[PDB]
């Protein structure tokens, strides 16, 4: 079943795109302190995570 | 002034249904016309045949007037 592993592995990059601009890792994003989230996410996301959905 | 990233009054809603046309033809229709298509190269492959024995028979004809 070769081929929607490369589909939703795009759709993967995608993700992987919003992790970036949200922590700066590829995956490793560690980003959760003990008692909350550290350096809040940047202006210019939540729209693209609509178009995402 | 304060510059979070909050949504702008409310967003549109996203779909969550496993969205399926089920198109496509029946089994009855699809079925026939499979038939009726076999059934038409069937009466053309008969007709065609009959015609190509009749030619193979004059060629044999040939063959027999050849011989002596």
């Amino acid at each position: 079943a070769m081929t929607p592993f490369f589909w939703m592995f795009e759709e993967r990059e995608k993700m992987f795109e919003f992790y970036e601009r949200v922590s700066g890792a590829r995956m490793h994003a560690a980003y959760v302190r003990p008692g909350g989230v550290h350096q809040d996410l940047p202006l210019g996301l939540m729209d693209d995570i609509y178009e995402f959905s | 002034v304060k510059q979070d990233m909050p949504p702008v009054g409310g967003y549109g809603p996203i779909d969550y249904k496993r969205n399926l046309p089920r198109r496509g033809l029946s089994g009855y229709s699809m079925f026939a016309v499979g038939i009726g298509a076999l059934l038409f190269g069937y009466w053309s492959m008969m007709r065609w045949n009959r015609e190509r024995r009749r030619l193979q028979i004059e060629d044999f004809e040939a063959r027999i007037a050849l011989m002596p």
